[PDB]
């Protein structure tokens, strides 16, 4: 139930990692790392950069 | 922006 906003664009450089947008709401999965594992609308998943993204 | 961390997810 927890909410990341993203603060940047990030563009996958591995298919652990996914594409996000700016203002793009995210569902926050793992948060244990530097690289947070998140869920989009499109019902994807993957990791991302923590410092890209805002805890709601 | 900044760098992204160094991966180790």
């Amino acid at each position: 139930e927890v909410v990341v906003v993203a603060k940047f664009d990030y563009v996958a450089q591995q298919e652990q990692e996914l594409d996000i947008k700016k203002n793009e709401r995210l569902w926050l999965l793992d948060d244990s790392k530097s690289w947070w594992r998140v869920r989009n609308s499109m019902n994807k998943t993957g990791f991302v950069p923590s410092n890209y993204v805002e805890r709601k | 922006p900044p760098p992204v961390p160094n991966p180790d997810y």
